[PDB]
């Protein structure tokens, strides 16, 4: 069975402005499953940003805490990253992926990610 | 680290079918096959206590949880799939973060 | 210290052809995997082509037939020859040492340049 | 599904030096090897490596490791380790192209270094 993770909803935003990435997914029930949100910054490596876990419950870095907000919707099978307060140190590549912080899996799949660019 | 529990011996069904139980907040379980130094995630299940656990593929491994042990069911078995699973048991959520390797059930498929 | 410096985008006429190239100092681009992914106003990456290691080339299917990935090892360069464009071909055009499959740390993408699809 | 194999445990002296293999079945290819360290919180990316078979390793990584590729595995040295950098080194296999891709996790190989 073929898996997509299709990201959307980046961009550029200036500082202080608000984005809601989305990760529409096929091949497994979101709302049943847990998933991350990671990001790379220039020059920098992967930080994972949040994490929902099957039953609900999330954790934040706490240099996104306050603000970042993540979420599913059991309708559209879809994940959404709620990112408010952006600064310039929140510009990176952000990937969705059915994968955990804690320790890597062979069935970890990632999306194919989105660019948010926060400059002025 | 964590203690694991799982049946030294399991004889697979006619039908290709063994069962065995894994004893040990938000849970992965994943079943490992020790073939040689070789290891092949056979299958994985991620759950919340109290939920009926998902299986990040549903083809090969059935199961349920009930507290503190998990009772797995692997079904189209041959005899090319004798060997040892090893039940992995990851307390995930909320931390700490537990990491618990069961001994390995020692699965025979005759014929 | 590495740099992907990027270059060759603008302003096209529909059916016409660009060539995108990706300036790279800090790794040997010939034994190298890039990648030349895309971002549309208002939605996510879109991979439109890769080579990797050893030279195999794949494209997406939006794209096939009409983009052309290579590499000059003389000057350590990425290219992008892109042919008979449409306006779904706007977006900003970044170059990557990144395979669609799964990110890394050692993920380094370019700046981006945009490339304009105006009638 | 793959299988990966590495050691279970290898040692690496006051040199620094520690040497471990990194085995999988190619049923093919274009493949990817990164080592990961087991770090309390996360997982930590020590390096990575990418060849078509047949061919000697590009590292991404900046020299931390060196290797070498014989057919379905992968020969890695990892220098300068001290005694704080003993734990779990764990192998992510990507097999890349053609298609289907695959991607396996080792067990980890425990690296213990003295003095």
């Amino acid at each position: 069975g073929e898996v997509q993770l299709v990201e959307s909803g980046g961009g550029l935003i200036q500082p202080g402005g608000s984005l809601r990435l989305s990760c529409a997914v096929s091949g497994f029930t979101v709302s049943k499953n847990y998933m991350s949100w990671v990001r790379q910054a220039p020059g920098k490596g992967l930080e994972w940003v949040s994490v929902v876990y099957s039953g609900g419950s999330k954790t934040y870095a706490d240099s996104v805490k306050g603000r970042f907000t993540i979420s599913r919707d059991n309708s559209k099978n879809t994940l959404y990253l709620q990112m408010n307060s952006l600064r310039a140190e929140d510009t990176a590549v952000y990937y969705c992926a059915r994968a955990v912080p804690h320790s890597p899996s062979s069935f970890d799949i990632w999306g194919q990610g989105t660019m948010v660019t926060v400059s002025s | 680290a964590m203690h694991v529990a799982q049946p030294a011996v399991v004889l697979a069904s006619s039908r290709g079918i063994a069962s065995f139980v894994c004893e040990y907040t938000e849970v992965r379980v994943t079943v490992l096959r020790q073939a040689d130094s070789q290891v092949t995630e056979v299958c994985a299940a991620t759950y919340m206590m109290g939920n009926e656990l998902t299986f990040l593929d549903d083809s090969i491994c059935t199961g349920t949880s009930s507290g503190n042990q998990v009772n797995l069911t692997i079904q189209g078995l041959r005899a090319m799939d004798t060997g040892l699973y090893i039940c992995k048991v990851e307390l995930m959520y909320p931390p700490p973060y537990y990491l618990g390797i069961g001994n390995g059930t020692q699965i025979y498929v005759i014929d």
